[PDB]
C-alpha cells in the first residue's frame, strides 16, 4: 500500500532479476563459441 | 480514534529497514531517461570479467612489472610462481574480483584463472598449473603438485589458458577475510618440459594472469570493505 | 538451478580451455570443462549484489554542527555557527562514495535521514528543547544571511522542522538536469582556459541549511547534525575499475603526492605461498 | 576460410585491411546509431555529413621504445583538425559520435611485447599536485599528438603515472573498460567500436570529451638480438554516425 | 489494541506534505461560488502572455524609457541592442516571465521575442534578429550574427516580428539563476539595410520589445524568489 | 480514506490538468488565424 | 620481402584539385587504403572515377 502521491516516496526497488553479463564479457564482434579455436 | 500499543525498538533509525518517506518536492517530474549503453544489475554480473593479477608482487613500490610474471629459458623441473587462494587478500585483494568480495562477508564457487603467454612467436613451452585443495601443504616440486587438480599447458597458437579453480569444500561458504577453518588451498606452476627461445633471441618472457570469477559464485551478507578509510571530510 | 552439472572423461579435439585473452572477452568457462564434475544445484539466485541492495542501505554523508546562543552583538551568524549550511555533495565522506564511482552514470531518488543530537560541554542546569529546521535553498534563492531572517520563512521552499535528539525523514525525486548523476565528467563549464575542472562543475545543486528556532536559554547548547543518504530505485551503467589511491577533494579524482604502494608486497618470492 | 584474423573495414572513401586481428570489441555489446527522437530534447533538425566526416583519420605515429609508459588520446579532440570532421566541430553548438578505433603495430616472430588498448567512458584525469588543484583545459586537449604518458609533470596539466591510470585507480583493473591487448605474438591490430555514451541525448564537442582511448606497454618491448630497439604504433580513427546541430557562428577555444 | 512501531520522522513537521486534519469548524458552510471571468490554473498559461522588456536598461533610475530601443535613421551594417539569455537576470529580470521563472529551479522550452516598430507609417527599415546558441561568443557584426538563428524583418503594415529562440541543448533542463554549464547564448539586432525617414520628419524612432514562453516550456522544482524579502514583519 | 467528516479536512486537490491559456493570450473579439495577415 | 618480415603501408588517391599530398597526414584524407602485408601477398586499389567531366583525354 502506498501511503503517499509521489513515487519518491516508495520503498527500494525489487531485485532486477536481470543479469546479463555478456555486454562485459563478451563484446566481440563476431561470435566467440567456447570449444572452438579463438583465432580461426 | 482507534487503539494501538506501540513496541519495543520505535522510534529507531535502522540504514538498513526499507519504508516510505513523504517526498519534499511535492508533483516535479524528473527528467526523461534516455537510453546508456552498459547498465549493470548485479555485482555477480561484473566479478565475471577477469582482470590482472599483480602476481609478482616482490617489488617495493607499486609498478607495472608486479602484473609480469616471468619465465626462464631452459629451466626444467622448476616452480614458476606460488600463491595461497585467500581472494580477500595478498595478490587477489586489488583485483576487481578481489575488490568487489570485500564488500562481502562470505563467498562459495568456482574461480577461473587463466595465463596468457607473451613469448616470441618462435619459442615455445609446457607448464603444469595446479590447484591444491584445503588440508595439504602448498606443494613443494611438481611431483606434490602434479597429484591435485592441474592442467598441462601447451604454449601454441592459442595464446591464454583457463585453469578453473573448482569449488572444493566441506562447508558450504568461505569467510573473505582470510579464517583458516574455512581456508582454500594454493596454486602453483611448475615447467613440465621448459621454455625454448628461437635463435636470434634472448632473455625473460612473461605470462600475464587474470583472475574471473565462474557463473557458479555467489557472495553474501555485505559489509565494508577496509580497503578505504579517511581521517577529515572533504572538501572543495 | 544447476551449480554444475555431472562431467566424465574427455579425449577431444574440443579444447575450451584454450582461448586468446588479446580479443578482450572473458570465455566462460566452467570447472566441468577441466575436471570431471557431479551435479549440485545453486541454492541462491544473488539476491543481495543487486545495485538496488548494494546502494540502498542509509550512509553519513554529512556531519555538521550549529549553537543556540546569544546573537546579541554577533557580526555574522553564519560564522559564529548561528547556523551552518551544506553544500550538498555526496562525495564528503568516502565509504559511500567508493560505492558510488564502481559506475560512471547513477540514477536515484534519495531518502534523507537527519539525526540531531545536543552537548552541553559546560556547566548547564538542564538540557534545553531545541527544535531544527532543515531549509534546502535551491540554487537561486535568498541565502539566510542571519538566523531569523525573511529566509527562513521558506513560503516556497520545502523545510522541515524537528526536535533534537529525534530523527526527520523524508524522501526526494532525482532532482538530476540530465538522465542521471555524472559520477564522472570528463569536461569544464565552457571553453575556458582557467576554468575548473571535473563534476564540481556539474553538481551545483545548492545547498541545505539548518538553524535552531528557539531563542537562547542561559547555557549554550551545541547541537551537531548527521544527515544520512540511502538511495531508492537506483540504476547504474558503466562499470569502471574500483578507487584505489585515497581521496583528496570533493569531485576531483586527484590522489595524494607520496602516497603508499597500495599493492602489498609478498613477504618472500614470487614462488612464496 | 574467414579467419576471425583477416578484415576489411570500408568507411566512406577509406579502407582498412588487416591480416592479423584477434576479433574486434563492440563497445558494451553495442553498436553506434543515430539519435532516435524520443530521447532527443533540442528542436532542431541535426546535420548528418555522413561520408564526408565518417571516413578513417590516420593520427600521427608513436614510437614504442623499451622506455615506453603508454599514451592517452581524448575524443572527439584527437579529431578537432581532421578535415571537414574538424570544421562542423568548430561550427556547430551540439553535435554527436561514435567511432571506430585502429590500433596498428607490426613486427615479427622474433619480437616480444604486449600492449593494451582500452576505451575508458568520462576518463576524469587527477592533477598530479594532489589536493583539489585542477587540470587546465589545454592539458585535457592535447589534439591528435594526445598525452604521453612518459612525458614530465607540467603545471596545470595532468598526473602521468601508468599504475594509477591518471585517476586513482589500478592499472590491472583497466580490463573492466571495452578494451583488446596486440600481442606482437597474436596479433597486430586492435578495433574497438565505440557508441556514443553520454547523459544528455548531445553535447559540446569542445567542452566534454566522452572517452579516452590509452595505449600501454604492459609487457615491455623485446626486439630480436641486435634489431633495432623500438617499433612506431599508428592510430587510425573514423567517426561514425556523427550528427551535428545548433550551427552559427564557430566557437574560439583556449589555446 | 493493535501493535505498531514509529519510524523514524513521526513527529516531524515538513511545510511540503499533504495530509488531513481535523476541522476547527465542524459543519460550517461555506459561501456559494458564483462565477468571475478570468480562472488561472497553471502559472503555464499565464507565461505565455507577453509583457515588455525593459531592454534599454541603460539609465540611472527606472523610467518609461528603458522600454524604448531606439533606432536611428541612416545608419548601415550597425547593431541595435545585444543582451544574453538569462532569463532569470538583467533584462528579463523584472518581466512577467522573469519573474514566474524566479520560483522555479530549472527550465527548459523556446521563448518568443516580438518587436513591435513604432515609427512613422511612411518611413520603413529592414532589421535582422540574430539567437546565437551556446558555445560562441555574443556576435561582434551581423557577418559574425548572421551565421546562427535569424529572421530578416521588413517593417511594414503588420507591425510585430515575433522571433522564437527555439531550445538549443544539450541538456534537457538549464538554472532560472545564471550558470555557465547552463547557459542558453545570445541576441542580437542589426541594421539589415537600414531605418529611412520621411520628409518632414525626424529623430529617433523606438521598438518596443516583448517576451513570453512558447507552449514547449517546461519550470520545475519550486523555491523562492531572490526578488523579495523584509527587515520586520508588517503592520497596519 | 477520509477521516474526518468535513471537506476542509482533507488533504490537497490533484491537478486541474484544465490549462487554457487563450481568456489571457488571445481575448479578441474577431478570432485571428497564425498566417493570415494580422489587419486585414 | 621475406616471409618473415611484415610492414603496413597505405596507399592514396587524390582527386583533381588539390596538390600531390606532400605528407601521409595529407594524403590519408582522400581515397586510401590501409595495406597490411600478409599472407595475401597482393592488394588491389581502385582509382574510382571521380570526375565532373565524364570523359578525359588520354594525352
Ligand atoms: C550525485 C548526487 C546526488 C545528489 C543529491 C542531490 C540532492 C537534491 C536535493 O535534495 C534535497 C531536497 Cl529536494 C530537499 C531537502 C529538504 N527539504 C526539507 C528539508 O530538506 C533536502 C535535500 Cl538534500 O548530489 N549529488
Amino acid at each position: 500500500i502506498n501511503y503517499y502521491k509521489d513515487a519518491a516516496s516508495t520503498s527500494s526497488a525489487g531485485q532486477s532479476l536481470s543479469m546479463d553479463p555478456s555486454k562485459f564479457t563478451e563484446p566481440v564482434k563476431d561470435l566467440m563459441l567456447k570449444g572452438a579455436p579463438a583465432l580461426n | 480514534g482507534l487503539p494501538t500499543t506501540t513496541l519495543p525498538g520505535s522510534g529507531q533509525f535502522l540504514t538498513t529497514d526499507d519504508r516510505q518517506s513523504p517526498s519534499a518536492l511535492p508533483n516535479y517530474e524528473p527528467t526523461p531517461r534516455i537510453h546508456i549503453p552498459g547498465k549493470v544489475h548485479n555485482l555477480l554480473e561484473i566479478i565475471q570479467v577477469d582482470t590482472l593479477i599483480p602476481m609478482n608482487n616482490t617489488h617495493t613500490k607499486d609498478e607495472v612489472n608486479s602484473y609480469l610474471i616471468p619465465l626462464n629459458a631452459n629451466r626444467q623441473n622448476e616452480q614458476v610462481f606460488g600463491t595461497n587462494l585467500f581472494i580477500g587478500d595478498g595478490v587477489f585483494k586489488t583485483t576487481l574480483l578481489g575488490e568487489i568480495v570485500q564488500y562481502y562477508t562470505h563467498w562459495s564457487g568456482s574461480l577461473r584463472f587463466s595465463l596468457m603467454y607473451t613469448g616470441p612467436a618462435l619459442s615455445s613451452a609446457k607448464l603444469i598449473l595446479a590447484y591444491t585443495p584445503p588440508g595439504a601443504r602448498g606443494p613443494q616440486d611438481r611431483r606434490e603438485a602434479m597429484l591435485g587438480t592441474h592442467v598441462v599447458w601447451d604454449i601454441g597458437l592459442q595464446s591464454t589458458i583457463v585453469m578453473t579453480i573448482p569449488w572444493t569444500s566441506g562447508v558450504q561458504f568461505r569467510y573473505t577475510d582470510p579464517d583458516t577453518y574455512t581456508s582454500a588451498g594454493f596454486l602453483s606452476c611448475w615447467y613440465q618440459t621448459s621454455l625454448i627461445l628461437p635463435p636470434e633471441t634472448t632473455g625473460q618472457v612473461y605470462l600475464l594472469s587474470f583472475i574471473s570469477a565462474c557463473p557458479d559464485f555467489k557472495l553474501r551478507l555485505m559489509k565494508d570493505t577496509q580497503t578505504i578509510s579517511q581521517t577529515v571530510a572533504l572538501t572543495e | 538451478t544447476v551449480a554444475s552439472i555431472s562431467s566424465g572423461p574427455k579425449h577431444t579435439q574440443k579444447v575450451p580451455i584454450l582461448t586468446a585473452n588479446e580479443t578482450g572477452a572473458t570465455m566462460p568457462v566452467l570447472p566441468s570443462d577441466s575436471i570431471e564434475t557431479r551435479t549440485t544445484y545453486m541454492h541462491f539466485n544473488g539476491s543481495e549484489t543487486d545495485v538496488e541492495c548494494f546502494l540502498g542501505r542509509a550512509a553519513c554523508v554529512h556531519v555538521t554542527e550549529i549553537q543556540n546562543k546569544d546573537a546579541t552583538g554577533i557580526d555574522n551568524h553564519r560564522e559564529a555557527k548561528l547556523f551552518n549550511d551544506w553544500k550538498i555533495n555526496l562525495s564528503s565522506l568516502v565509504q559511500l562514495r567508493k560505492k558510488l564511482e564502481l559506475f560512471t552514470y547513477v540514477r536515484f531518488d534519495s531518502e534523507y535521514t537527519i539525526l540531531a543530537t545536543a552537548s552541553q560541554p559546560d556547566s548547564a542546569n538542564y538540557s534545553s528543547n531545541l527544535v531544527v529546521q532543515a531549509m534546502y535553498v535551491p540554487p537561486g534563492a535568498p541565502n539566510p544571511k542571519e538566523w531569523d531572517d525573511y529566509t527562513w520563512q521558506s513560503a516556497s521552499n520545502p523545510s522541515v522542522f524537528f526536535k533534537v535528539g529525534d530523527t526527520s525523514r523524508f524522501s526526494v525525486p532525482y532532482v538530476g538536469l540530465a538522465s542521471a548523476y555524472n559520477c564522472f565528467y570528463d569536461g569544464y563549464s565552457h571553453d575556458d582556459a582557467e576554468t575548473q575542472y571535473g563534476i564540481t562543475v556539474l553538481n551545483h545543486m545548492g545547498s541545505m541549511a539548518f538553524r535552531i528556532v528557539n531563542e537562547h536559554d542561559e547555557h549554550k547548547t551545541l547541537v551537531k547534525i548527521r544527515v544520512y543518504h540511502r538511495a531508492k530505485h537506483v540504476e547504474a551503467w558503466i562499470p569502471r575499475a574500483p578507487r584505489a589511491l585515497p581521496y583528496t577533494s570533493i569531485g576531483r579524482t586527484n590522489y595524494p603526492k607520496n602516497t603508499e604502494p597500495v599493492i602489498k608486497k609478498r613477504k618472500g618470492d614470487i614462488k612464496s605461498y | 576460410g574467414y579467419s576471425d584474423r583477416v578484415q576489411q573495414i570500408t568507411l566512406g572513401n577509406s579502407t582498412i585491411t588487416t591480416q592479423e586481428a584477434a576479433n574486434a570489441v563492440v563497445c558494451y555489446a553495442e553498436w553506434p546509431e543515430y539519435l532516435p527522437d524520443v530521447d532527443a530534447s533540442d528542436v532542431n533538425k541535426t546535420s548528418k555529413p555522413d561520408t564526408s566526416v565518417c571516413r578513417f583519420y590516420t593520427l600521427d605515429s608513436k614510437t614504442w621504445t623499451t622506455g615506453s609508459k603508454g599514451w592517452c588520446w581524448k575524443l572527439p579532440d584527437a579529431l578537432k583538425d581532421m578535415g571537414v570532421f574538424g570544421q562542423n566541430m568548430f561550427f556547430h553548438s551540439l553535435g554527436r559520435s561514435g567511432y571506430t578505433v585502429h590500433v596498428q603495430c607490426n613486427a615479427t616472430k622474433f619480437h616480444s611485447g604486449c600492449l593494451l588498448v582500452v576505451v575508458i567512458p568520462e576518463h576524469q584525469l587527477a592533477s598530479h599536485e594532489g589536493g583539489n588543484v585542477s587540470v587546465k583545459y589545454t592539458f585535457t586537449h592535447p589534439g591528435e599528438r594526445g598525452i604521453d604518458l612518459s612525458s614530465a609533470n607540467e603545471v596545470g596539466g595532468p598526473v602521468k603515472d601508468v599504475v594509477y591510470n591518471m585517476n586513482g585507480t589500478l592499472l590491472g583493473n583497466l580490463l573492466i573498460f571495452p578494451h583488446q591487448f596486440i600481442n606482437l605474438r597474436t596479433n597486430n591490430t586492435a578495433t574497438i567500436v565505440i557508441p556514443y555514451i553520454n547523459s544528455v541525448p548531445i553535447d559540446s564537442m569542445t567542452r566534454h570529451n566522452n572517452v579516452s582511448l590509452m595505449v600501454i606497454p604492459i609487457a615491455p618491448l623485446t626486439v630480436p638480438t641486435g634489431a633495432t630497439p623500438s617499433l612506431p604504433i599508428t592510430v587510425t580513427i573514423a567517426p561514425m554516425c556523427t550528427e551535428f546541430s545548433g550551427i552559427r557562428s564557430k566557437s574560439i577555444v583556449p589555446q
